[PDB]
């Protein structure tokens, strides 16, 4: 999955929008969730 | 917080400082002023 900062590998990319757990780079967060 | 849709602020007028939503980037008249008089370098979106 593209990103401004660069390619994120073994993350899903998701719609919704949470808080921001880890941060990544321009407004884009990660974070561990539901499987899981 | 959003303002609301109309502007009865007792005859005070904040068009130019509240957000224009014609723009791409929700940046108000002032707020594009300065980010085009300032003259930046290397934005690093995958140059
Ligand atoms: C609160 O905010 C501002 C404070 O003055 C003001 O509303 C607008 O102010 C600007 C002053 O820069 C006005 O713009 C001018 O209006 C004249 C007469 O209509 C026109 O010649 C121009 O407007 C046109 O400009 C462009 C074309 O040249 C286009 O963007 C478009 O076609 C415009 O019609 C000139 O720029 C503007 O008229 C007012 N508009 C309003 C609704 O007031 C006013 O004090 C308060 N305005 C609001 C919305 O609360
Ligand atoms: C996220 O938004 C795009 C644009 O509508 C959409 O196509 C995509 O399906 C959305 N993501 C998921 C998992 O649905």
């Amino acid at each position: 999955f593209q990103t401004r900062a660069g390619c994120l590998i073994g993350a899903e990319h998701v719609n919704n929008s949470y808080e921001c757990d880890i941060p990544i780079g321009a407004g884009i967060c990660a974070s561990y969730q539901t499987s899981q | 917080y959003k303002t609301p849709p109309i502007k009865d602020f007792g005859g005070f007028n904040f068009s130019q400082i509240l957000p224009d939503p014609s723009k791409p980037s929700k940046r108000s008249f002032i707020e594009d002023l300065l980010f085009n008089k300032v003259t930046l370098a290397d934005a690093g979106f995958i140059k």
